[PDB]
This record gives structure tokens, C-alpha cells and sequence, in this order.
């Protein structure tokens, strides 16, 4: 209808904003041509005193593909797609190579999502990210998360169920797990499973209906004609195989931490923090040693030593290296 | 056809400042399409937007730019529900009184269709009616779905809603077709402020009432983190002070005139803001200042505004932790309320155990949540929080605590505000031991350490400064003292003095040596 | 000519039978109010659905009606609460938490000021756990003004004789 | 869900509105026949 | 017949039309009057709901219970529905 009329201009593809919006329900679609309407139409008015109307340009006005863009970026916001906001709140100081072991992690998370697409006979596989504390296992899965490409994509984690009981918990596990029942391809990632069980040394002590409830949700295999993928992270690995755990996952990645002074040094050098004559005396002094640190204790060290003064930079982060240590 | 917006409206006189974005973005999106021509609106055949929803914390301005959009509009007096007034005992009443609101208009549409005029329905508190569904609260909300958007179309209506609380809304009332237009009221930042006192204090000034000593400027600048609300609470206050002092003091009008001094006194005595910094608690906590006794109390004090100056300009790190820890009765409160007023910041609050005797554990979570909550809305924070253990309602034997609270506190330390603001929490304990066995140590990012006397000359130099003993005594002490090594703390030793004191005017001495040498203990 | 709203409520808490309802009763007398609605709030309460809320209405239809019959030239009425504290509880926040008595906080909150602007009202609260009071009906545009009657002092019993044996 | 409904009790019949009323007309033929009496 | 037949005084609504129904629906099939000309059926899903003293000999004597065909049934099923 409104191509009817020429009002729709020749620089606008309808293919390309099928492909862009992933699961867009009906009502969406048009919401989202509504604002666009709106925001063109805005363009002719002026609202700061008595209300005129400029009935000279009238007759030039068109939709162009950057009113849909900016409606689509700010306006509608999807309920079953995904949304680049959680991948800016997870990933929010990057990813850098700072090593091998970041790119063979990618190489098997990229090789496991190729399988979950191109199978037939294991429409359910699940992976465990497990590590040293403080050694970055959250960016690397929400990273692989993001390269996957599939439509639905979402991020169960305990940040938002504080104070919430056992029930609770296992009432909004299942409401996500429905959920993502009704699409032909979905990832969901676990974060820090040693917290969605109150788990502490002591006692030692933990919530047996949630250990339960996980347990048999990773055996239920979708309807017939999709498929699923289960990505999950904890930092406690011998814990979670003493109560029979380790069975129900398929396989397992190790994440491990800066060993080299190389390592170090091209770390620090690709941050771009110190100056190359504080290099040269960094560099003296971490070579004929060794160091065992994670990416996240390093930022925070850099960060703490560099509200020194100018000239004592150098010598309070080498002190706060030394007093953390390495102690493997 | 009359236009939609009166002839003689304009935005200077809607007496609203700060919200310029918002009220720009609703004007876009919702009225937008009911002023350009309706000949070229009606090739494009588009529908009209049905519904908006805005929510903030209270007092900010939001029933306010409802009524004004509400009397903005040529369109027929728009109808009130004030709170949950459909509510009925008898089966069947509740649906009716719904039904009742959007008759006139169904009327309308059916008598003239495409010319019929606008209709206006404000909610107030809807939070309160409509809930998420799953015979008391889900049969109200199925009629509403149903009359907002059913069989029969309708395009002369327009839905306000307004809540504190938008999560609890229900789900499927907030999709395209519906009330799908939300909208945040937050605090103002600096312009706002100016801009609402400029509104507030124009109506005076055009009838030559304000001082020229009084700038609007310096009342801008001081305010922070105060809501609308607070800036008209002060001017009634000073506009009070003013009157009252006039009559007291002594026809004697056509002088009265609002001075910097009445200001000044409204906003140090009258106006407490709730997002802002209170006095009184300081006051409690640090009931005998801070006497410099050694070094440690100053490398605490240098240690501490790097920590603040660290986590005020740095940008990779919006999250900073620390945690004092040292013998019992060594003066940590103190310290930390002591570091947190330094920082001058514009939001400070202390979580303490003093006020929640007898809660239960999801009474004290509940507490936290909103202590937490609430420093989220500011760009700018400080919480601190003491005795730990306490809190975790630790007891040697068993051992026993409360494991909701540990993984509600353990959850709170990593969660980082949202994008462009900045915390700091700081925190206290006495047992350092039983906190790393349970493994919290590894969630602060760094530990700070509060010594005790350990040297005479301490001693000394700290019974010099309270000023309590004279010369002859001194010496007398310090023949004794000087010694040996000493363990005792500040409280412990201001106590000792204090019972010492009450004894006969010659015999205090023997006494004070007595009581400390019971309470020395190995260091 | 100035243009300043009046304050639209006060509250004063303290240790029971000191002196509170009597200077709510003169405080309407001094400023020739009409008679005083006293209400007691435990007695608000109702089993039935939509009860409370139509008790909480009852005490605002004269001072509405007479404000749109006199327009702006109306006298001043007066209503009293007694253990307000007792029908105004913090409401939670958590979905499927909520308590038995919101419905009756968030009537008052919006009869107190609501679309509709009343300039011909007053409210006295009493009350004596003053920190159980939900926060949204403490702010400058509700009950801006706290005040604290304690036990009397030698003066204040030497005062209280005399008026009661003059 | 605390409710319940209700049941009625009619009254727009009363056994003594036909006493007064059936009485009161009962006079007036008298003063209708004198008076046409009268006036013819 | 369960809508209107449950066990006296167990509503909490306004029983006070239930009771009064159920005693004259009582009173009405077998009281002081015989009657040797009345033929009463009832179908319900609840059998347990019915009021007791309505089952006892003389008032609903005949109870039947109508469940899932087995084979031969389909095969007749069938069979009628196909002529
Ligand atoms: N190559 C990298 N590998 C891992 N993390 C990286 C890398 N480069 C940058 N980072 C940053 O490291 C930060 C570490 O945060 P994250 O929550 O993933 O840590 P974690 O050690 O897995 O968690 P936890 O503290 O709960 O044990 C991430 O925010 C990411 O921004
Ligand atoms: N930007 C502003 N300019 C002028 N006045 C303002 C502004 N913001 C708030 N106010 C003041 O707010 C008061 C009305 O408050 P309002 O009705 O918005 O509160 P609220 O947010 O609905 O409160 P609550 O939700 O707690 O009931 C008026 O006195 C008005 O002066
Ligand atoms: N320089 C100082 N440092 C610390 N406290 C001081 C100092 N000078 C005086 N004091 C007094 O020390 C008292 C110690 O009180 P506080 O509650 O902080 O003690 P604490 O030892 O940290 O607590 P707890 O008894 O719970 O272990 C404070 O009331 C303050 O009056
Ligand atoms: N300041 C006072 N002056 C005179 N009488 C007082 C004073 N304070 C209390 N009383 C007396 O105390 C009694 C109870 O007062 P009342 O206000 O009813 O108490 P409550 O606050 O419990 O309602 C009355 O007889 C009153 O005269």
C-alpha cells in the first residue's frame, strides 16, 4: 500500500531487512514499519512554540533505509531473537590474543557448533568450561556464543535470581528451557554452576532439588526436528565430579593461565600501558623468571600500580607481582 | 476540522523542565501522526500508537506530565481511576465497572467512524490491578486485554499508565498494539535542576520579592541528588522562614524580602534528601573523633584516598572492594566511616546488624537488595557495610550460619553497576580466619590491616593527647611502663581509664596499673 | 501573590498517652475548621475484597464535593488518623512477595494527591513506631513535617497540675 | 476470591393497597349521579 | 444430575437455594405419596459426588458403568458407521 502511492523510495531492500530481523514475530514487523513512518514524518515538524506545520515540503517526503535502521536499533526490541546489550555487559573489555590457548578454544568451540548443524543422530550435546579462578572463562563462552550465529541465543545466570528460594530457581530454569524449546536451533549458557547450588566448603552444604532438576535436564532430548546446544562454566571441577556429575557432559576445555614472561610481556604490550623504557627494565626483570597470573588479577594490578606517581610506577607493580606471586 | 493541539498552547507555559528528551521522544512517536495532514496520512494507512507507560523512583515528575498532556489536547475531558477503585465484593462487578470506561468511546466510533474525536484514559498505580496472570486478580486482566484490542477495531483511544514497580506488569500488555511506549524519570543532573528552580522562582521575581544577594547558581551547584519534589520542598521552607520572622518581629509588609541566610537555614535544617548524604550517622559511629596516636592511623588514612581516587577516575575497573580487618576493640567502624566521609562522595549509606534485630534471613536479604538497588541509581555510590560475621549469624560451636545470606552478599560483590557509573563497597570483619575457611577472601579485591598498641611510647603519646593524667603521674606510669611491651586497645584503654577515674583522688594510679596489667594479655 | 501551596499533612509520633489526640483536637480548633473525621485504623480492615479501600474513600467526598460547589472559596476540613502505622507497611518488591495490604497503601497514596488537586484538606497522623512507615508517604509533598512529644519534665508535671486542679 | 451471590424477596404487591384503593372509589358514584342530576 | 445434586452442607457460597432443592428433589421422588408411574434417568462424570442418601435402594437403583470398547467393540464401532 504505501509503494502504491510512490511513497517509498528506490534505495530501500526488503530482502536485506527479512534476512537482518531473525524471529521477529508479526506484531513487530509492524511496529517497526510504524516507527519508521513516525520518525520520517517527524522530520516536517517543529514543536517549540505555536504549533506550524511546513506545507511546502510535503511534497518531497520519503522513507529512507536509515529511518528503519535507527527504529530497528532504538525503537523495537525483539523478545525471542537476541540483543547485542548482554554481549556488551559480558565481553565489555574485549578479547586479545595473547597466546595459543585462546585460539585452539575457539578452533573446538567453532568445531562443536559445525557438529550440532550437521547431525542427525545427536540432536543434544553439551559442553564444561572449567579453569583456575580469575583466568576469563565467562568471555570465552559468551564469545562462542556470539560467533554460533543461531537465532535464539540466552544467558542463564545467578545475577538475576538474588534472594530467590530453591523453587524459584528451578521454576525459572525450566521456564528458559520451554522456551527455548520452540525454535530450530538454540544455545544456552550456564554461568558459574558452583553458585546456582550454594555450594560452601563447609558442612560441605547445597541445595539438592537444583543439583537434581539440572541433572535430568541434561538428558531430555527436544521435540523431533531441532536441536540444542548446552554450554556451561564452573571453577571447581573435582567438586562437581564427586557427586557424579561429569557423566551427563560430553566432553571439556581447560582454560589455563599466563606461564612465560613472553606471554606476559606481549600481554602488556598489546594493552599499550607502559612506555618501551619501562619495558626494557620489566621485561629484565619478569625474563629470568616465571609467573602465574589471570588476565583479570593483571588489569586490576595495572590499574591499582598505575595511580602512583610517574616515577614509581614500575617499582610498586614489581612489588605487587612479587607479594601475590605465583605459587602454583 | 479543529486542530488536535489548542491554538494558544506552547511549552514555556507547561512549567516542566529537564525532561526535554523524553517528552521530544513521546511527542515523536505518539502525536506525531495526528497533526501532519490526514489526506497524506491516509495513503499511507498506519494505525495510531494505543498506549504509554512511564515509570521512576518517587517524585520525579511523572503525574505531572500527565496531566499536562492530559489538558495539552483539544480533545474531551479525559476520565480518572484513581488507584484500584473497580474493585467489588458481589460476582460480576469488576468486569462491569471496566467494561463502563470505554463505552463512550465504542459509541462515538460507531456514530461517526473516521471523524469521531480523541479519548484519553489515565491508570494511576496500575501495578496494583493489572499482575501477571498464574479468581481474584485474573479475571480483571482478561477483560482489559480484551476491550484494549479484541474483535472490533477502535482508533480514538489513548492509554496512560503509571507505576513504581514495572517489573511486576504484566507481559503480554507491553507488545506492539498496546502499551508499548516506555518510558524512565530519573534523578536530574545539574541542568534540570537549574531549570526547575529558574520554573519555581519566576512568579516571585516579577513582582520584585527576591533579594539581589541570592544566586541561582550556587543553590544549583550545592543540591545534589536532590528530586524535583526536594527543590520545591525548599523554597516553600525558605518562603516560610521568611514570613514567620516578619511577623514575629514585629502594616509592616512592602519590605519582606527572601534573604541567602533563609535559604541557607531551610536547606541545612529543613530539607533531608533520601539520596543523599546524612550527617547523624557519622556522628553516631565516631562518638569520640580521631586522635593520631602512631603511624598506622596515618598510613590507613594515605592508604584509603588512592583506593578513592582509584576508583573515581580509572574506567577499566567501575568496581572496587576492601576489607578491614584486625584484632577486636581496635577501632575499624571508626576507620571505615571515617575513609567513606573523606571520599566526598554524593551518596554514602552503612548497612549495620543494629537494625535487624530479630529479622529473619529473607528480611535481611530483602534489605541488602534495596540498600544495593538504591545506590544503582546514582552516578556515584559508597556502601558500607560491618561486622560481617554478624550478619552471617556465626557461632563457634557446630559450626552454624546462615548459608542464603553468605551466597546473597557472595553474588552482590561481582555484579557491576550499569554502563557509565561507579561503586565502592567497603567492608569489616574481626575473625579473618573463618572467612577465608568458607573461601570470601578471594571476592576482595584488597585487605587493609588496623594494628594495635604494641609500644609504651604509644601508650603514652595517647594518654597525652586524651589529657587525663598530669606530669608527676606520667612519670610515675612511665617508670613502670616504659619497661616492657604492651597489648591493649583504643576502646579498651578509654574503658580502663573511665573505671579507673572513680576511684579516691590518690589511689586512681594503682588501680589503672592493676586493671591493666589483668587485661595484658600475649601479643 | 507570592503563590505558595499550603502543607497538606503533619505526623507526630511518640510514646502513647502523652498528650497527642488533645492537640490534634485544638490545632482544628484554632484555625475554625469544621468538625474533625476522627478514624481509627485497625478498624479500617475488612475480610471482604474491596472494603478498606471504599472506608478509605468515605473520608474524602465533602472536602471534594465542597471544593467543586465553592471553587476556590471554600473553608478547610481536617481528618485524623489513629495507628496510621497499622494500614501503611512498606511494600515488597519481589513479584509473588507481595503482602495482604497494598491495595489500602496505594489507595491513600493516591487519594492523598492525585490528578485531581485538593487545597481545602488536612491530615494529622499519629503514630508511635515511626520507622515501619513506607517511604513513598514521607516525601515534601506528603507529611513533610515530623514531630516527637515525650515523657514531661518537672516543669511539664508542674503544668499539668495546676491545669488539671485550677 | 471472597464472594457470593445474592437472592431477592419482591414487594410490588401489598395485600392492603386494595382495601384504601377499591374503598375510596366506592363513594364518589353518589356524588357523580347527584351532580349530573343537578346538571341536567 | 451433579450440578444440581452434591452433598448437603458442603457449599460455601449460598448453599442456602442447594440444601433446599436437593431436600424437595428428595422429598418429591419417594416420600409420603407412592407413585408406580415415574421413570427417572441420570447420566454424570462423577459418580462420587452424588449425594448418599439419593443412591439407597428404592430412589436410583440401577448404576452402570460405560467404559473403553475392547476389539470386538471397534470392530463393530465400525462396522456401523460404515453402512
Ligand atoms: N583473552 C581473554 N580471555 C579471558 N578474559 C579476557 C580476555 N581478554 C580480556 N578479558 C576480560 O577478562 C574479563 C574476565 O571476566 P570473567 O567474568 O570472564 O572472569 P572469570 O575469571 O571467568 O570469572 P570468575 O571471577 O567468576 O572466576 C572479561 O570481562 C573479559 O573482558
Ligand atoms: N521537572 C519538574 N519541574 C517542576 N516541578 C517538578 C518537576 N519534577 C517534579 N516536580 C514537582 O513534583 C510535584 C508533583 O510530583 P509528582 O506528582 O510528579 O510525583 P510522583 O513521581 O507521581 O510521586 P509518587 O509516585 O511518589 O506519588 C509538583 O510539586 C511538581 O512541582
Ligand atoms: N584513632 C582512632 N581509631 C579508632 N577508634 C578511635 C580512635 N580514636 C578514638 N576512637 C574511638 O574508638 C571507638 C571504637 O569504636 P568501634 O565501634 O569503631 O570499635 P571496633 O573495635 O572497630 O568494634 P568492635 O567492638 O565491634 O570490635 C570509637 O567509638 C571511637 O570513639
Ligand atoms: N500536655 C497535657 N496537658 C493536659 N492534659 C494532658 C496533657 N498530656 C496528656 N494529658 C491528659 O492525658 C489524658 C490522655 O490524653 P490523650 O491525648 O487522650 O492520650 P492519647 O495520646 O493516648 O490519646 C487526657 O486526660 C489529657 O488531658
Amino acid at each position: 500500500r504505501m509503494r502504491g502511492h510512490q511513497l517509498l523510495s528506490a534505495d530501500v531492500d526488503i530482502k536485506e531487512l527479512a534476512v537482518e530481523t531473525k524471529n521477529f514475530s508479526g506484531a513487530e514487523l509492524e511496529g517497526l514499519v510504524r516507527a519508521a513512518q513516525s520518525t520520517a514524518m517527524n522530520r516536517h515538524i517543529k514543536a517549540s512554540t505555536k504549533v506550524e506545520v511546513d506545507m511546502e515540503k510535503a511534497e518531497s517526503l520519503q522513507v529512507t533505509r536509515g529511518d528503519f535502521l535507527a527504529s530497528l536499533e532504538n525503537d523495537i526490541k525483539p523478545a525471542f531473537g537476541t540483543n547485542q546489550e548482554d554481549y556488551a555487559s559480558y565481553i565489555m573489555n574485549g578479547i586479545i590474543k595473547w597466546g595459543d590457548p585462546v585460539t585452539r578454544v575457539l578452533d573446538d568451540g567453532e568445531l562443536l557448533v559445525q557438529q550440532t548443524k550437521n547431525s542427525d543422530r545427536t540432536p543434544l550435546v553439551s559442553v564444561l568450561l572449567e579453569g583456575p579462578p580469575h583466568s576469563g572463562k565467562t568471555a570465552l563462552a559468551a564469545k562462542i556464543a556470539e560467533e554460533s550465529n543461531f537465532p535464539f541465543i540466552k544467558i542463564c545466570s545467578p545475577d538475576k535470581m538474588i534472594g530467590f528460594s530453591e523453587t524459584a530457581k528451578c521454576q525459572a530454569m525450566k521456564k528458559i528451557f520451554d522456551d527455548a524449546y520452540k525454535s530450530q536451533l538454540s544455545c544456552v549458557v550456564v554461568d558459574d554452576i558452583e553458585r546456582l547450588l550454594d555450594y560452601v566448603p563447609i558442612g560441605p552444604r547445597f541445595s539438592n532439588l537444583v543439583l537434581q532438576a539440572l541433572l535430568v535436564l541434561l538428558k531430555k532430548a527436544p521435540p523431533q526436528g531441532r536441536k540444542l546446544l548446552i554450554i556451561g562454566t564452573t571453577s571447581r571441577k573435582d567438586v562437581l565430579q564427586e557427586m557424579e556429575m561429569l557423566n551427563a557432559f560430553s566432553t571439556t576445555i581447560h582454560v589455563p593461565n599466563i606461564a612465560t614472561g613472553e606471554q606476559l610481556l606481549e600481554a602488556l604490550e598489546l594493552l599499550g600501558n607502559f612506555k618501551d623504557k619501562e619495558r626494557t627494565t620489566i621485561a629484565q626483570q619478569v625474563k629470568g623468571k616465571k609467573v602465574w597470573i589471570g588476565i583479570k588479577k593483571l588489569l586490576m594490578l595495572i590499574e591499582m600500580s598505575l595511580q602512583m606517581d610517574p616515577e614509581y610506577r614500575v617499582r610498586k607493580f614489581l612489588a605487587l607481582l612479587r607479594e601475590e606471586g605465583a605459587s602454583p | 476540522r479543529q486542530s488536535i493541539i489548542n491554538p494558544d498552547w506552547n511549552f514555556e507555559k507547561m512549567g516542566i523542565g529537564g525532561l526535554d528528551k523524553e517528552f521530544s521522544d513521546i511527542f515523536r512517536r505518539a502525536f506525531a501522526s495526528r497533526v501532519f495532514p490526514p489526506e497524506i496520512v491516509e495513503q499511507m494507512g498506519c494505525k495510531h500508537v494505543k498506549g504509554i507507560l512511564l515509570y521512576g523512583p518517587p517524585g520525579c515528575g511523572k503525574t505531572l506530565l500527565a496531566r499536562q498532556i492530559g489538558k495539552m489536547l483539544n480533545a474531551r475531558e479525559p476520565k480518572v481511576v484513581n488507584g484500584p477503585e473497580i474493585l467489588n465484593k458481589y460476582v460480576g462487578e469488576s468486569e462491569a465497572n471496566i467494561r463502563k470506561l470505554f463505552a463512550d468511546a465504542e459509541e462515538e466510533q460507531r456514530r461517526l467512524g473516521a471523524n469521531s474525536g480523541l479519548h484519553i484514559i489515565i491508570f494511576d498505580e496500575i501495578d496494583a490491578i493489572c499482575k501477571q496472570r498464574g479468581g481474584v486478580h485474573d479475571t480483571v486482566v482478561n477483560q482489559l486485554l480484551s476491550k484494549i484490542d479484541g474483535v472490533e477495531q477502535l482508533n480514538n483511544i489513548l492509554v496512560i499508565g503509571m507505576t513504581n514497580r514495572p517489573d511486576l506488569i504484566d507481559e503480554a500488555l507491553l507488545r506492539p498494539g498496546r502499551l508499548e511506549v516506555k518510558m524512565e524519570i530519573g534523578l536530574p543532573d545539574e541542568k534540570g535542576r537549574l531549570q526547575i528552580l529558574h520554573i519555581h522562582t519566576a512568579r516571585m521575581r516579577g513582582h520584585q520579592l527576591l533579594s539581589a544577594d541570592v544566586d541561582i547558581k550556587e543553590l544549583a551547584v550545592e543540591t545534589k541528588n536532590f528530586s524535583g519534589a526536594e527543590l520545591e520542598g525548599l523554597v516553600r521552607a525558605a518562603q516560610s522562614t521568611a514570613m514567620n520572622r516578619h511577623i514575629k518581629a514585629s502594616e509592616k509588609a512592602e519590605s519582606l524580602q527572601v534573604t541567602r541566610g533563609d535559604f541557607l537555614a531551610s536547606l541545612e535544617n529543613d530539607i533531608k534528601p533520601a539520596f543523599g548524604t546524612n550527617q547523624e550517622d557519622y556522628a553516631s559511629y565516631i562518638m569520640n573523633g580521631i586522635i593520631k596516636w602512631g603511624d598506622p592511623v596515618t598510613r590507613v588514612l594515605d592508604d584509603g584516598e588512592l583506593l578513592v581516587q582509584q576508583t573515581k577516575n580509572s574506567d577499566r575497573t567501575p568496581l572496587v572492594s576492601v576489607l578491614l580487618e584486625g584484632p577486636p576493640h581496635s577501632g575499624k567502624t571508626a576507620l571505615a566511616a571515617k575513609i567513606a566521609e573523606e571520599s566526598n562522595f554524593p551518596f554514602i549509606k552503612i548497612c549495620s546488624p543494629d537494625k535487624m534485630i530479630g529479622f529473619s534471613e529473607t528480611a535481611k536479604c530483602q534489605a541488602m537488595k534495596k540498600i544495593f538497588d538504591d545506590a544503582y541509581k546514582s552516578q556515584l555510590s559508597c556502601v558500607v557495610v560491618d561486622d560481617i560475621e554478624r550478619l552471617l549469624d556465626y557461632v563457634p560451636i557446630g559450626p552454624r550460619f546462615s548459608n542464603l545470606v553468605l551466597q546473597a552478599l557472595l553474588v552482590l560483590l561481582k555484579k557491576a553497576p550499569p554502563q557509565g557509573r561507579k561503586l565502592l563497597i567497603i567492608g569489616t570483619t574481626s575473625r579473618k580466619d573463618v572467612l577465608q575457611e568458607m573461601e570470601m577472601l578471594n571476592a576482595f579485591s584488597t585487605t587493609i590491616h588496623v594494628p594495635n598498641i604494641a609500644t609504651g611510647e604509644q601508650l603514652l603519646e595517647a594518654l597525652e593527647l586524651l589529657g587525663n593524667f598530669k606530669d608527676k603521674e606520667r612519670t610515675t606510669i612511665a617508670q613502670q611502663v616504659k619497661g616492657k611491651k604492651v597489648w591493649i586497645g583504643i576502646k579498651k584503654l578509654l574503658m580502663l581509664i573511665e573505671m579507673s577515674l572513680q576511684m579516691d583522688p590518690e589511689y586512681r594510679v594503682r588501680k589503672f596499673l592493676a586493671l591493666l596489667r589483668e587485661e595484658g594479655a600475649s601479643p | 501573590q507570592m503563590g505558595c501551596k499550603h502543607v497538606k499533612g503533619i505526623l507526630l509520633y511518640g510514646p502513647p498517652g502523652c498528650g497527642k489526640t488533645l492537640l490534634a483536637r485544638q490545632i482544628g480548633k484554632m484555625l475554625n475548621a469544621r468538625e474533625p473525621k476522627v478514624v481509627n485504623g485497625p478498624e479500617i480492615l475488612n475480610k471482604y475484597v474491596g472494603e478498606s479501600e471504599a472506608n478509605i474513600r468515605k473520608l474524602f467526598a465533602d472536602a471534594e464535593e465542597e471544593q467543586r460547589r465553592l471553587g476556590a472559596n471554600s473553608g478547610l476540613h481536617i481528618i485524623i488518623f489513629d495507628e496510621i502505622d497499622a494500614i501503611c507497611k512498606q511494600r515488597g518488591s519481589m513479584a509473588g512477595s507481595t503482602g495482604v495490604h497494598d491495595t489500602v497503601v496505594n489507595q491513600l497514596l493516591s487519594k492523598i494527591d492525585g490528578v485531581e488537586q485538593l487545597n481545602n484538606i488536612l491530615v494529622i497522623g499519629m503514630t508511635n513506631r515511626p520507622d515501619l512507615i513506607d517511604e513513598a508517604l514521607l516525601r515534601p509533598g506528603r507529611l513533610e513535617v515530623k514531630m516527637e512529644i515525650g515523657l514531661p519534665d518537672e516543669k511539664g508535671r508542674l503544668q499539668i497540675l495546676h491545669i488539671h486542679t485550677a | 476470591a471472597i464472594f457470593a451471590s445474592g437472592i431477592i424477596m419482591d414487594s410490588s404487591i401489598s395485600k392492603q393497597a386494595l382495601s384504601e384503593i377499591e374503598t375510596r372509589h366506592s363513594e364518589i358514584i353518589k356524588l357523580e349521579n347527584s351532580i349530573r342530576e343537578l346538571h341536567d
